[PDB]
């Protein structure tokens, strides 16, 4: 069991179970954790940057795709950039040829194909970063959850990376509060804030550490890193 | 590179305070031959949006083809397909355009000219044309073949700028229209009396009327007509 069978993807366990899907899994929780979490008029994403050394750089972990969509990762961050191209490209088709901004559920579905070719063929090998997509389209705000068996779900809020439970049982107990947080973006950012503090323990949010992305109504997909994240510390 | 071989003649349209309409008549000529009568050149997408088309008959009936495909398509994992992600007239003819200037391209046009008429979400009137060159124009006035050179100036006597959309009404546009139509029948050799005409309003959505014909013709002054100069009986 376990041994003879995680040689390869194209391999199903006796159980029924993929076991490369599963290491890939794993490489997201060792991941550094981010949020994300929303209301009817604007999409947050908080992340936890990690770095190497106190010499080194915080490696950036949100990506823009378009002016009305984005995400942040947990994983192999290589992995996060080759999919992040392919939505980029996904939404600029969808501008370009039908003059439409891409629905976030379509971005959803676009992903889940990609990552499933991965897992049933010879060769190849799972994606092994997780994705968390926000956007704001004709059906106002949106947060995606990607993990790379395929599986992508539609959330009010959501975590993930290394101790990632911990600000998703805070947002599953915050849920009636922040989802109300309409017209009032500094207010949904202390929410994701709050939220991703519950999984802290290391360390504290200093300012090189904290990263933070806002999309909706009246605001393209913007990223704040710095001093122009100081005020939410 | 090829040759039209069944071609639809004139594809006239308009827009007027609260809506567009588009007319076209019922004709696949064969060279000189008046062949097929009950040809119908308006094509509906939904229920906001009309494509009149012109030229190769054979490629029209492609174009036909795609256009049902655009809707299935869009309904695919789409809970939204008769909402807020129903397809717009603003994607339906981008797509064309992108498909015509491609073929154009690839030195094998679709022989057509085209005329997307339709109401956006928003209430706004959608008019833009496209040809076998993709081509694209928008004008509060539009037509192809004949159309251009004898409908325009009829049609712009009553819309001459933006400012007059809002002074027009439907029963004003429908009978200038109209009026074109007749006109058309009387000067262009590749005509027929029986067209359809559709109008789509932001309030009244898709009325298409089919088996209209051309009605109070003058013809009376012919019977004075005699010779070609010097003969009197």
């Amino acid at each position: 069991f376990r041994n003879n069978y995680d040689g390869d993807t194209v391999t199903f366990s006796p159980t029924g179970r993929l076991f490369q899907v599963e290491y890939a899994l794993e490489a997201i929780k060792q991941g550094s954790v981010t949020v994300g979490l929303r209301s009817n008029t604007h999409a947050v994403l908080v992340a936890l940057k990690r770095n190497a050394d106190e010499l080194s750089s915080y490696q950036k972990k949100i990506i823009k795709c378009d002016e009305h969509m984005g995400l942040s990762l947990a994983g192999l961050a290589p992995d996060a950039r080759v999919l992040s191209n392919y939505l980029r490209q996904q939404c600029n088709y969808s501008s370009l040829v039908f003059n439409r901004k891409l629905a976030v559920e379509r971005a959803g579905h676009l992903l889940c194909d990609k990552a499933q070719k991965n897992t049933q063929s010879y060769g190849g090998r799972p994606y092994g970063v997780g994705l968390l997509i926000i956007g704001y389209d004709k059906s106002g705000a949106h947060l995606l959850e990607f993990q790379p068996s395929g599986n992508v779900t539609e959330l009010y809020g959501t975590a993930i990376g290394a101790r990632s439970q911990g600000a998703k049982t805070y947002l599953e107990r915050t849920l009636d509060t922040f989802i109300k947080i309409d017209g009032n973006p500094d207010e949904l950012i202390k929410a994701g804030v709050e939220a991703i503090s519950q999984s802290l323990r290391d360390e504290s949010l200093t300012v090189d550490n904290l990263s933070i992305a806002i999309v909706g109504k009246d605001t393209p997909f913007t990223i704040y890193d710095g001093e122009a994240v100081a005020k939410y510390i | 590179t090829q040759q039209p071989i069944v071609t639809g003649t004139s594809v006239i349209s308009m827009k007027y305070d609260n809506g567009v309409i588009i007319a076209a008549d019922n004709l696949g000529s064969y060279g000189s031959l008046l062949r097929f009568n009950g040809v119908e050149r308006l094509i509906p997408v939904g229920d906001n949006t009309v494509v009149g088309i012109s030229g190769d008959i054979s490629d029209m009936q492609h174009i036909e083809r795609l256009l049902k495909d655009l809707v299935t398509e869009n309904a695919y994992d789409n809970p939204l397909a008769d909402a807020e992600e129903a397809l717009e007239p603003s994607y339906i003819f981008e797509y064309l355009a992108t498909v015509m200037y491609q073929r154009r391209s690839k030195m094998n046009p679709l022989w057509n000219a085209i005329i997307v008429a339709g109401v956006q979400s928003n209430g706004d009137q959608f008019l833009r044309y496209v040809n076998l060159l993709g081509v694209t124009y928008s004008s509060p006035t539009l037509a192809t073949g004949f159309g251009a050179h004898m409908a325009n100036p009829l049609l712009r006597k009553v819309v001459d700028r933006e400012s007059d959309i809002p002074k027009t009404t439907v029963q004003v546009a429908e009978e200038a229209i109209v009026n074109a139509m007749r006109v058309l029948y009387y000067r262009d050799a590749r005509s027929s009396r029986n067209f359809s005409l559709a109008i789509i309003d932001k309030n009244t959505g898709l009325t298409f009327k089919k088996n209209l014909q051309v009605e109070n013709m003058k013809w009376d002054f012919a019977k004075d007509i005699k010779g070609y100069g010097t003969q009197k009986i």
